[PDB]
């Protein structure tokens, strides 16, 4: 299990996927 | 908007599950 | 009186005064941070233990070996070698347990029935004492890593996030590749004569040294127990002193500044990124003059950066502030998306970055912002909600190496010093020299020169030119923007209603009228000065095609763009709201401190009924959305299952390409024309839950209803107006496959359904049990043993009333393989429970009893359950005691018979459906595979529909 930075319209992106 | 918690950090799966 | 096992004992942790929770910290004699926290209530115990070493130090040899160490943990120790020991311990005592890797940490952490902390701890305590690091453990589990990469490669954000790294200084440590995979973590190291095994033993005995960690654990017991426990299990924990890793250097140096990178995306995203190099402030945190530039720049107020860049119609989205790197380095952001108009205008919008930034140096720091940031945080802190325990474990882990022991729990929320002279100094770096310019589109495809090793990213790099830097250093004052004014949602007042002589467990109905059906209860838990008010709005009209669809779907954007500057305020405030269109109509939810939320919601209503749509913001919206349609062909095979899934079970479902095509027909004049239609004819069922009474929830209610009637001349809907739909009935002993291609991953998807009935407390419960004991074997014979993918999700299906066993799948293995396996699987689970004790049979009993029982620990968790009865329309409240009741009555047998009749391959009504997504490239030792019957292959969702029954509705509690 990596992450990242979470930022913006890709913190919304992500949410979607989890 | 202000970077958020997971922006301005590196959030394990279970930080992002809270948001569900 | 000294322990010698104990450095030293810590003071007082200074805790919110609400916060009923006990605490101690103590350092280790080995140097380990420790936090205890004593909770006779909770369900749940919990521990955390975070190694600061992470992915920043892999050898630069063995990328992702850091990343492949913290898989390796979880497959066994030199006390519990059984490599699945520790994770099906937690699954049959309710707990679970993950872990990640950042560049500087080590993330590890569980919870479990309260019952059964040390055996938990105990398993966990060995994964740094002595791993066995299992060599056919290790050659299985790099296909986990391998595809936890594969899954990355096509995201947009994980590329972005790598390509950073590509284009700093290449020596730095930054540049590495932290995720790993076969190739590096396997292939490669072959090639090299490397024992990885080795590496891994290496690795672990040079790095994680007690000086470097940090541990939290969270029980029933007293702090004095804890003490003991955690000193007996983590004592032996071996000090090397390692000295922790710095990076003082900037990945980013002088040859690194004012440069420009036009990146090719695989969505079709239009998005600008601008970054500066700054010192890491993180030792500032007393201050924290990032945060105040951040909330600063990253205003969305009248008088805003953001506000500017979206009337001249270039961006309609922004984010500012700071961000890590590692200890030594950070940076300072600013994002917008960008529209088509915007994507010519990029010169101008960091010419408006930078005059907002100048109007920031010109008015100098401002003591009146630090005290909202200030106070907001200090009521944020005082009224924070009680955390699941996991979450809290693993979050203090992390952050007890950054804050002394006694302020860990308040470091991050209290504000204590002003500093003009460090808010000036981080200003002093946002400037056009030390700037860094990222620009994502597609119309770049074509024009790019570089490619990004480890995701295959196609870009550009340019000197950004020095008359460009010239004509941003000197950035005049534009009068377009203001600091912001006092925030007005400020909440103050605080006080606890006293609980009504007639206050109620549950939410009871206080109003069933044709306009309205109200749920309320006011809280008798959390006492916490907030609240939520939740609103299903239903209407035929959201939903009756997919023309209608688009239509709600564009109004409720436009409405929250339109609220956006308004609405911003009450969102720094701790009052938020969610409005978005559903297949029934639409949906509203406020929540927070309950002060100043009626004037919210009243504003919300009020837009909403006498809505006017500016007629540019629609265009741009419109734009935006049927991109966002098109960038579905980029989500994951897996995510592409489950939605075709979706549409082939439920009676009503519009596609993605339905929704596209209907996209043109949206002019304004018919946008216009929806509005009032939809709002003509509506029923509201609404769940209002907090500190609130019961005279004001009827106030809340009516106020919404009035405002509807006024503006919008809102009537009741019929009551038989409120479809809900149904799911298509499956046909004793069908098998369907649908079968579909993902053209942008490599992989494929599947999830296989076995429909069982309508749900019902029997019917659940045998579900229920089924999933929990089938739970962590799935995990660990498709995954760990077989290794199919990273992806490997087994459990219920709930939808429209009916349910069934779940299987997801994402795997480089084709679909009918992938049927075969979890097949295979299905009866070495029959075997299996045959084969169980009674004792471990109720062992399950009790997990699942534990699971379903977990009381919520705040609001909003309880508010979810409620509504979750609500909109389902079964208004069970009281389900979690009647169906763990029921299921406390159940035996094998019962189980056996259940998998008899429903699931085994033989099953008399088995009913399956499988959802089959080929990867991209696709054209169309081990336990053994049932055979399988010829599947019917469904060619047209429609008739595939048309030919089958639908299952009744669900009978109301």
């Amino acid at each position: 299990f990596v992450n990242q930075h979470l930022c913006g319209s890709h913190l919304v992106e992500a949410l979607y996927l989890v | 908007g202000i970077v958020e918690q997971c922006c301005t950090s590196i959030c394990s799966l279970y930080q992002l599950e809270n948001y569900c | 009186m000294n322990n010698p096992a104990i450095k030293r004992i810590g003071n007082h942790i200074t805790k919110s005064p609400e916060d009923k929770r006990e605490y101690r910290g103590l350092e280790l004699a080995n140097g380990i941070k420790v936090l205890l926290i004593s909770d006779p209530t909770t369900d749940k115990s919990s521990a955390a233990l975070d190694v600061h070493i992470g992915s920043l130090s892999d050898p630069p040899n063995i990328a992702g070996l850091s990343h492949f160490l913290q898989h390796m943990l979880f497959l066994g120790t030199k006390k519990y070698p059984k490599e699945n020991e520790y994770s099906q311990f937690l699954s049959e005592h309710a707990g679970s347990s993950n872990a990640f890797t950042s560049g500087e940490h080590t993330n590890y952490y569980f919870d479990v029935s309260h019952e059964h902390l040390e055996g938990a701890l105990d398993r966990f305590a060995q994964f740094f004492l002595s791993p066995l690091f299992d060599e056919s453990a290790k050659d299985r589990e790099v296909n986990a890593v391998d595809s936890e990469h594969e899954k990355n490669v096509m995201n947009d954000a994980w590329r972005l996030f790598q390509l950073e790294k590509a284009t700093g200084n290449p020596k730095h440590p930054f540049s590495k590749f932290g995720t790993g995979n076969k190739y590096t973590l396997e292939t490669r190291p072959n090639q090299e004569g490397i024992d990885v095994r080795q590496e891994l033993l290496k690795f672990h005995s040079a790095y994680y040294s007690s000086n470097l960690m940090a541990v939290v654990v969270l029980g029933r017991e007293s702090l004095d127990d804890l003490t003991n426990l955690v000193v007996k299990l983590f004592s032996e924990v071996e000090n090397k002193n390692v000295p922790l890793p710095e990076f003082p250097e900037h990945p980013f140096q002088e040859e690194h500044l004012k440069q420009l990178y036009k990146i090719v995306p695989i969505k079709d995203i239009r998005n600008l990124y601008v970054t500066f190099p700054i010192p890491d402030l993180q030792k500032y945190y007393k201050s924290n003059p990032g945060h105040y530039l951040g909330h600063l720049i990253g205003h969305e107020g009248p008088g805003s950066l953001l506000s500017e860049l979206k009337s001249k119609g270039w961006v309609n989205t922004l984010v500012g502030g700071q961000k890590e790197g590692a200890r030594g380095f950070m940076f300072f952001i600013i994002n917008v998306d960008l529209t088509e108009e915007g994507l010519l205008h990029v010169e101008d919008i960091i010419l408006h970055m930078f005059q907002y930034i100048q109007k920031l140096r010109a008015e100098g720091p401002q003591e009146w912002v630090f005290q909202e940031l200030k106070d907001l945080n200090a009521v944020a802190f005082r009224f924070k909600d009680k955390e699941r325990p996991r979450g809290y474990t693993s979050k203090i882990a992390g952050i007890l190496h950054y804050y002394p022991l006694e302020e860990v729990l308040t470091a991050e929320y209290l504000l204590e010093e002003f500093r003009p002279d460090l808010i000036e100094m981080v200003l002093d770096k946002l400037r056009p020299e030390n700037v860094r310019v990222a620009i994502v589109s597609k119309s770049f495809e074509g024009k790019t020169d570089r490619t990004e090793e480890w995701y295959g990213t196609q870009y550009k790099q340019e000197a950004i030119p020095d008359e460009v830097i010239k004509k941003w250093q000197n950035a005049d004052l534009n009068g377009k923007f203001k600091l912001p004014t006092k925030n007005e949602f400020i909440p103050t007042n605080f006080e606890i209603l006293p609980l009504e002589k007639e206050a109620t467990p549950y939410p009871a109905l206080i109003k069933d009228t044709a306009m309205s059906k109200l749920w309320f209860k006011q809280d008798d838990k959390f006492f916490l000065p907030k609240a939520n008010l939740n609103f299903e709005f239903f209407s035929p009209f959201a939903y009756v095609d997919p023309l209608h669809s688009n239509m709600a779907y564009l109004y409720l954007e436009l409405l929250k763009d339109s609220l956006n500057e308004y609405a911003y305020a009450a969102e720094l405030a701790g009052l938020s709201y969610d409005l978005q269109n559903t297949i029934y109509g639409m949906y509203l939810s406020v929540k927070g401190y309950n002060d100043k939320q009626p004037i919210l919601l009243k504003k919300i209503i009020e837009k909403m009924a006498t809505f006017e749509i500016d007629e540019k913001r629609f265009e741009i919206i419109k734009e935006a959305y049927m991109r966002s349609l098109n960038n579905f062909r980029a989500e994951q095979p897996h995510q592409h299952a489950m939605y075709y899934l979706r549409l082939l079970m439920t009676e009503v479902a519009w596609t993605k390409d339905e929704l596209k095509e209907a996209l043109d027909d949206v002019t304004l004049p018919r946008l216009k024309a929806f509005i009032p239609q939809l709002l003509s004819r509506l029923h509201i069922e609404a769940l209002l839950h907090g500190n609130i009474t019961k005279q004001a929830a009827l106030g809340i209610m009516q106020m919404v209803e009035d405002t509807l009637i006024e503006h919008a001349h809102t009537k009741p809907l019929l009551p038989s107006q409120l479809v809900r739909y149904r799911e298509v009935q499956l046909p004793d002993r069908g098998w369907f496959v649908y079968q579909q291609r993902n053209e942008v991953h490599n992989n494929s998807g599947i999830e296989i359904y076995y429909q069982t009935d309508m749900q019902s407390t029997s019917e659940n419960m045998f579900l229920e049990l089924f999933a929990q004991i089938i739970s962590e074997p799935a995990f660990n014979t498709l995954r760990t043993k077989e290794q199919l993918g990273y992806i490997v999700f087994s459990g219920p299906r709930r939808a429209n009333g009916i349910q069934g066993l779940r299987f997801i799948i994402q795997s480089e293995k084709p679909p009918h393989y992938l049927e075969s396996r979890v097949e295979a699987f299905l009866i070495t689970m029959e075997k299996s429970i045959e084969d169980m004790t009674e004792e471990a049979f109720q062992k399950h009993i009790q997990a699942l009893a534990i699971r379903r029982l977990d009381k919520p620990k705040k609001l909003s968790a309880e508010s979810a359950k409620y509504w979750g009865e609500i909109i389902s329309q079964q208004y069970n409240f009281d389900r979690d005691n009647t169906e763990v009741a029921y299921l406390k009555t159940l035996t094998k047998e019962d189980i056996i018979k259940f998998y008899k009749e429903m699931l085994a391959v033989d099953a008399p009504r088995r009913h399956k459906v499988s959802v089959h997504v080929l990867a991209r490239e696709m054209d169309s030792n081990l336990s053994q595979a049932p055979a399988l019957p010829q599947p019917e292959v469904i060619q047209n969702m429609t008739e595939f529909k048309r030919g089958l029954p639908l299952f009744p509705l669900v009978k109301p509690h």
